[PDB]
């Protein structure tokens, strides 16, 4: 600790070069400088030796241009201590000793260089940009020096800017211009000229790849700065390029690596985190350019599909300012199709639900419109249910598809719960007296291992919110009712106070819901909250037209009664539907008929089936 | 008209049994084209597109065609054609077809007839989804054959061709250009998963040739597939014979992790290698030294450390550089300064396992275990294995160490209970315990109960003996007499009960006769309703239950035994105490 170990180390390292142990002793000291056993405050002592020894190093292995076999291994010896420290105390004095060494290695950048230096440079920039003590303008000058050396090393010769991290003084009165040189370069010019060739050729695909991969890795970090000059900084009079630059960022992404997209995503999230750029761009952009070709690549990127969609979900959720009907039609089809894409993630689905329900309000808001536009808006309202019906009716039956295999999951969900699990009084008295993807799981090639969940509690949240958004949907459905004087309705308030019409398909859509959800209700092992959910489903179907309410009940009743033979909570569902004092005159009529058969065959039923009937 | 006729067909298909075309259906051809012809004019028109009027009817013919597919016997051709017609527009992905495939899968040589037909159909690349869903059928066919068998035995017991190796060596030689939805990678993973399936089979060198094409796949690196091909390599490597240079480099490849961590494979690849190399190390340690340099080359990666936690179970069985690993572990203990603790718990246990079969670092290990509690499980029990290890910073560096006081109350209790195994140390500990007199008192009751186990003698009766007992007991009375110290009185009662467990001797009984008196006052205060929320009753249940338990337990119901039963009648006025009086009679009956 600048002690008998450190004294014996530098003494045995008498000559600065020697053979393999000279590499080995070089690395191990920096490793303990990183990660020794203890630390009795030798860091200000060792750095007082180190910034000289680094000057002794930066003299010995000076520059760029492929100083490869021991000298970049000396730069590997240089890199291993280049950050192996912590900016705790006496940082600024040796930092000026480092600032000399930092400007010393500030140029040398190309042709096998940029390894030892950048590791030192972050260790300096973290200690520098924690403060704003104005020595970082020398760094920005050192930055702009290499930021001339880089288009020299790139644009003629046909890396790792961290420019926001370089500009982490968090004010930026020093203007954008140095980055805005590169910004207008990479954006307002297509930074590769093969890209206007390739983008015109679309409507790194050839072998000239690592250059485009360079130009992508450049513009990515160039985007990485641009939010730190957009989110805490407002620019003026530069507004036409930025959606096009977003369209340019939209146009290019290679997909060998993954954090490329992921940063660019969280960048676009930060780019979405702007407000007027949110206010301007989707009104101007045909955001259909952000198709499934926005997120493409590996099935690694399938894990990236949520935040990709979720930001796009956040996009229209912000951009819900009067999106046109055909545009809303694509919005429905894509996102409810994305919501139909239910094999991705429930939270993604549940979010996409709340997108659509908020979009339904926008469909309600803009749909309150032209009587010319109203039947298409009613067709949109028909499409709304056509989303909505098929939304649940797939997913709940998909959930019902799961429910059979969920017994085996219950055979596991109990099993992990099975695997989970007064002597003063007593002794004083004593001595003193699988036909699905379950088999696909059973394969030794697997990405993530098998998770675990309370699937009903998963389903109940699934069932609640989806029925919840269903509940307001039919509540809004009493708006696009036809003129009921076509049927000569004497109560023009009462007609169109509830449901007035539907398609024969839409009825057949609606009748499926009870045919789903009641059969859907089977998953309740050995509650009344779900009966309150069933009440909500009844309260949903309470908001309906009576002839349909008659007719579906006709189809419901045997399917009720046969399934009512399973369990008794359906009686509470019956108790619900009668007791509302609107559905009472209807639901009398069926059950009066529907019992009136079985009374004759009351002769021999089960005591259950008696009591069920009784 | 595109919809309405289809149900008009379907309602006729409903009524007629075999069919109204008698399971032949030339109109099924006239319809299947007409739907694509409806999909033709669909590309022209945009009135109510993606209608359920279509989409339900679209399901209907799909239901219809699948029904005839079950009804017919040509179990090759409509499979592709439907997948073709479903690739044509508006991809359904019929679970019914998945059910029918599940009906088709679960030897039928019709499956083998489909198998070469499968070898044909996905190789019949003409969309991607059409080829992809075939692979979905193909891998599932491949999996369910080997899974629902001993080992692929419908094919493993003389599949009557190398129809696989006809396709496989064709594929293994191909590697053609190594698919927007990673369909190539999907085809690769399918090729990988199939090759993972056939790795337990009879192909040795052709599989080693097929694993050589997998090395070209290991040469391919996009991040998911890269670890996957690394995962593919290890399952070959456990199965196939391995060069040592390949063995170290794969362990070096195992040392190369990534961001979206395929640790599941990496643990499984470890679960391959940690038998194999250690058995080979049993068969012979240069790999560990190269590993140790690589371990040195971790660059702050605790992913290496968690990998090393598994790897230390052979390595502590090896027991080569244990303190060097532990010196890394303290620097890793410095690095986290609860994941590292379990690693420290494993590493302590590993060090415990060899030495049972420095202590200052073990003392510093206890300092982190206390500091892990103070910045807020197993770590109490890990201190207990550390207690059995440190009895295979002395006691005093925690004079300041609420929740921190309570955690140290538990910690000093286990510290005392272990180091007990004394007669001067414990009053000196009671000197420290009198110093730190800040429930936590219930934890102090557990410490006193640990002190009560220490207060057990076994041959020390009137040998010198009770200042520590008396100083607590008056302090038990004084704390009780003040206000609201009911549980504190009970702890002092439990102390006095431990004291009665220790001693055959009234001076406890006179506050205790005051106690059941004050509990009787507290009973009438608590039975002022003839039924509060939950707690103060059940405490004063158990408080009086202990208070009852002792006052009878020795002998000599006192001169105010007349005051004693006066509470007992007010107890009989209350509604509780089923077992308690039932015992209390039984000894009094005795």
């Amino acid at each position: 600790m600048s002690l008998t170990e450190q004294i014996e180390q530098f003494a045995s390292r008498f000559r600065d070069d020697d053979t393999l142990q000279s590499r080995y002793s070089t690395l191990s000291e920096l490793y303990d400088i990183m990660e020794l056993l203890n630390s009795p405050e030798d860091y200000h002592f060792f750095l007082q030796a180190v910034i000289p020894l680094l000057l002794n190093q930066l003299k010995e292995v000076p520059i760029s241009y492929d100083a490869h076999s021991p000298e970049q291994k000396l730069r590997n010896s240089m890199l291993d201590i280049f950050n192996r420290c912590l900016m705790n105390q006496t940082f600024q004095p040796y930092a000026m000793e480092v600032l000399e060494f930092l400007l010393s290695v500030l140029p040398k950048e190309n042709e096998e260089n940029g390894i030892l230096c950048m590791k030192v440079l972050t260790t300096l920039f973290k200690s520098f940009k924690s403060i704003l003590q104005d020595k970082l303008d020398s760094f920005i000058r050192i930055i702009i020096q290499i930021y001339k050396n880089t288009p020299n090393l790139i644009n003629q010769t046909f890396l790792r800017s961290s420019m926001f991290s370089f500009k982490i003084l968090s004010e930026c009165p020093i203007t954008m211009v140095t980055l805005y040189s590169s910004y207008k370069q990479l954006t307002s010019t297509s930074l590769p000229e093969f890209t206007p060739l390739i983008m015109n050729l679309l409507n790194n695909r050839p072998a000239y790849c690592d250059f485009i991969l360079a130009q992508i890795k450049a513009t990515s970090f160039l985007a990485y700065v641009f939010i730190r000059g957009y989110a805490p900084e407002f620019l003026q009079d530069y507004v036409n390029f930025v959606p096009d630059l977003i369209i340019r960022l939209l146009q290019d992404c290679p997909s060998e690596l993954s954090s490329a997209r992921k940063e660019l995503l969280h960048a676009t999230r930060h780019i979405l985190s702007t407000n007027y750029k949110k206010l301007f761009l989707p009104k101007l952009d045909y955001l259909f350019d952000e198709r499934i070709l926005i997120g493409n690549g590996f099935t690694m990127h399938e894990t990236l599909r949520p935040l990709a969609y979720s930001t796009v979900a956040d996009f229209i959720h912000n951009i819900r300012s009067e999106l046109q009907l055909s545009e809303i039609e694509k919005t429905i089809k894509i996102y409810t199709g994305y919501l139909l894409d239910e094999s991705l993630a429930l939270t993604v689905q549940i979010m996409s639900a709340k997108l659509l329900l908020n979009l339904v309000e926008r469909i309600l808001k803009l749909g309150k419109e032209n009587p010319q536009e109203a039947p298409r808006a009613k067709k949109l309202l028909m499409i709304i249910i056509d989303s909505y019906m098929n939304r649940f009716k797939t997913l709940n039956r998909q959930y019902d598809t799961i429910m059979k295999y969920y017994g085996r999951y219950e055979t596991h969900k109990k099993e992990k719960a099975e695997k989970l699990k007064d002597k003063e009084s007593e002794e004083f008295m004593r001595k003193v007296l699988v036909e699905m993807f379950d088999i696909k799981n059973y394969a030794p090639i697997l990405l993530l291992p098998t998770p675990t969940n309370d699937p009903i509690k998963d389903a109940f949240y699934l069932y609640r919110t989806l029925m919840s958004f269903l509940k307001t949907i039919i509540h809004d459905l009493k708006v696009f009712n036809p003129p009921p004087n076509e049927y000569t309705v004497a109560n023009p308030k009462l007609w169109a106070s509830v449901s007035r019409v539907f398609s024969y398909e839409e009825v057949i859509v609606f009748k499926d819901l009870f045919h789903e959800c009641i059969i859907g209700l089977k998953f309740f092992k050995d509650t009344k909250d779900a009966r309150e959910l069933m009440d909500y489903l009844a309260f949903m179907f309470m908001q309906m037209d009576n002839a349909t309410f008659n007719e579906i009940i006709e189809q419901e009743l045997p399917f009720v009664y046969e399934r009512m033979l399973e369990d008794s909570g359906l009686l509470h569902v019956a108790q619900s539907f009668l007791t509302s004092e609107i559905t009472s005159p209807n639901f009398a009529g069926i059950l009066l008929r529907f019992l009136k058969g079985k009374l004759k065959d009351l002769g021999n039923v089960d005591f259950n089936t008696s009591n069920v009937l009784i | 008209f595109f919809t309405n006729m289809v149900d008009l067909f379907n309602t006729m298909v409903i009524t007629n049994g075999d069919e109204w075309l008698k399971k032949k259906g030339n109109m099924i051809l006239k319809l299947k084209d007409m739907l694509n012809l409806t999909l033709k004019t669909i590309k022209e028109n945009s009135f109510y597109i993606d209608h359920l009027q279509l989409n339900q009817s679209i399901a209907k013919f799909q239901a219809l065609y699948l029904r005839f597919t079950e009804l017919s016997e040509r179990d090759q051709n409509p499979l592709l054609l439907d997948f073709i017609d479903f690739s044509f527009s508006n991809g359904i992905k019929a679970s019914y077809s998945l059910k029918k495939f599940i009906f088709h899968n679960i030897n039928k040589e019709k499956q083998n007839n489909f198998i070469n037909d499968a070898t044909l159909f996905v190789l019949s690349d003409k969309l991607d989804a059409r080829i992809f869903v075939l692979k979905n059928v193909i891998n599932s066919t491949l999996i369910y054959e080997v899974a629902t068998s001993g080992s692929l035995k419908s094919y493993l017991v003389e599949d009557k061709k190398p129809k696989w190796l006809e396709l496989l060596h064709n594929k293994i030689w191909k590697n053609s250009n190594a698919d927007h939805h990673d369909l190539f990678r999907f085809e690769l993973l399918q090729l990988s998963a199939i090759f993972i399936k056939a790795d337990p089979e009879i192909i040795a060198e052709i599989k080693k040739d097929i694993i050589k094409f997998c090395w070209n796949f290991i040469k391919l690196e996009d991040t998911l597939i890269k670890q996957s091909a690394y995962l593919v390599t290890s399952y070959f490597i456990s199965k196939f014979d391995f060069p040592i240079k390949v063995v170290t480099q794969v362990f070096v490849a195992l040392l190369r992790s990534s961001h979206v961590e395929a640790r599941y494979l990496v643990k499984q690849s470890l679960d391959v290698l940690t038998p194999v190399l250690h058995e080979r190390m049993n068969a012979a340690d240069t790999w560990i030294n190269w590993v140790k340099r690589v371990m040195v080359e971790n660059s702050s990666s605790q992913n290496n450390i968690l990998y090393q936690f598994l790897i230390s179970h052979p390595d502590l069985f090896f027991n080569s550089r244990d303190l060097f690993i532990s010196n890394i572990i303290h620097h890793m203990n410095k690095i986290t300064f609860s994941d590292s603790h379990t690693l420290a718990i494993d590493l302590a246990s590993l060090i415990l396992y060899w030495e049972n079969k420095s202590l200052h670092l073990r003392e510093a290990c206890t300092a982190f275990l206390i500091r892990y509690v103070c910045a807020s499980e197993l770590g109490l029990r890990a201190i207990n294995i550390l207690s059995e290890l440190i009895s295979d910073v002395k006691l005093v560096y925690f004079e300041k160490f609420i929740l921190y006081y309570c955690m140290n109350a538990l910690d000093v209790l286990y510290v005392f209970f272990k180091n007990k195994t004394i007669m001067e140390n414990l009053p000196t500990i009671q000197n420290l315990l009198e110093k730190c007199i800040k429930d936590v008192q219930e934890a102090l009751q557990k410490v006193l109960q640990v002190i009560m186990k220490a207060i057990k003698a076994q041959g020390v009766s009137v040998i010198i003996e009770s200042p520590g007992k008396t100083f607590i007991q008056m302090l038990t009375s004084v704390i009780t007499q003040d206000l609201q110290e009911t549980s504190s009185v009970t702890a002092g009662v439990t102390l006095a009960w431990v004291l009665f467990m220790n001693f055959p001797d009234v001076p406890l009984l006179t506050p205790l006769m005051k106690t059941f008196s004050k509990l009787c006052k507290d009973h009438l205060s608590i039975s002022q309703p003839k039924d509060a929320l939950e707690e103060a009753r059940i405490t004063t249940k158990l408080l009086e239950k202990v208070l009852y338990i002792l006052s009878l337990k020795v002998s000599l119901l006192g001169d105010s035994r007349r005051p004693f039963l006066s509470t007992v009648a007010l107890l009989i006025d209350h509604s509780m105490d089923q077992n308690f009086l039932r015992k209390i009679v039984n000894m009094s009956r005795s």
